[PDB]
């Protein structure tokens, strides 16, 4: 798991939905999980994707899927494992 | 070998806020604990600081008036009884989630479960108050 080529996009949907329900055992694991995500995405919102959402954007985990998804085919970034 | 780490009560009155509570703890001393908060908390024992912590994050996901400025992701966060993730640039490092403060320090002889000596902070605000 060390760049988004490698996830399929349900792989990362589930990632993300993980993160959104603080499914962990730990903040500690949280906060890992978080810094993954931002190493992966490359974006430059960072968990303000998760976190801190402009007005109007759709912060579900298939949302920020899509904004992701959207980012990395808009700016010459690698997309997800077919 | 941790006076924040030794069991005390939780006193202290704290102070009325409005929408913009966390938006204040990246400035001057921080935000105040919520005076809602404090009358939730007060004569409850905790038996460490970071106990103290966990129970003010489970009581903002409780609280409609606290809560209502996180987003569902935060919500999640402090249901569990995490600190909630601060704004990407209010972060520093692996440091990306709300620090309680202590204004009088308690290796000065600061009160540790005295929450009118507590603030809420970011990161990057409490890294600068600790440098002057
Ligand atoms: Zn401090």
């Amino acid at each position: 798991k060390h760049s988004i080529s490698d996830y399929t996009e349900a792989e990362f949907l589930q990632l993300v939905t993980t993160i959104c329900n603080a499914d962990t055992s730990s903040e500690e694991e949280l906060v890992k999980l978080v810094t993954h995500f931002e190493e992966m995405t490359e974006h430059p919102s960072g968990s303000d994707l998760i976190y801190a959402p402009k007005e109007g954007d759709d912060d579900s985990p298939s949302g920020i899927v899509n904004t992701v998804k959207q980012w990395r085919a808009a700016n010459g970034k690698s997309g997800f494992k077919q | 070998e941790s006076k924040r780490n030794k069991p005390g009560k939780a006193t202290g009155k704290g102070k009325p806020v409005g929408d913009k509570w966390l938006d204040d703890a990246g400035k001057d001393s921080g935000a105040p604990i919520p005076d809602r908060i404090a009358d939730k908390l007060r004569d409850k024992e905790f038996k460490s600081f970071d106990d103290f912590r966990k129970a003010v994050w489970e009581e903002v996901s409780k609280d409609p008036e606290l809560s209502k400025n996180l987003n569902p992701s935060n919500k999640s966060s402090v249901s569990k009884g995490y600190s909630p993730f601060t704004p990407k640039n209010q972060q520093v490092g692996g440091r990306k989630v709300y620090e309680l403060h202590h204004d009088k320090p308690i290796s000065q002889g600061g009160e540790v479960y005295d929450m009118d000596n507590i603030r809420v902070t970011t990161p990057k605000r409490h890294i600068d108050i600790h440098r002057g």
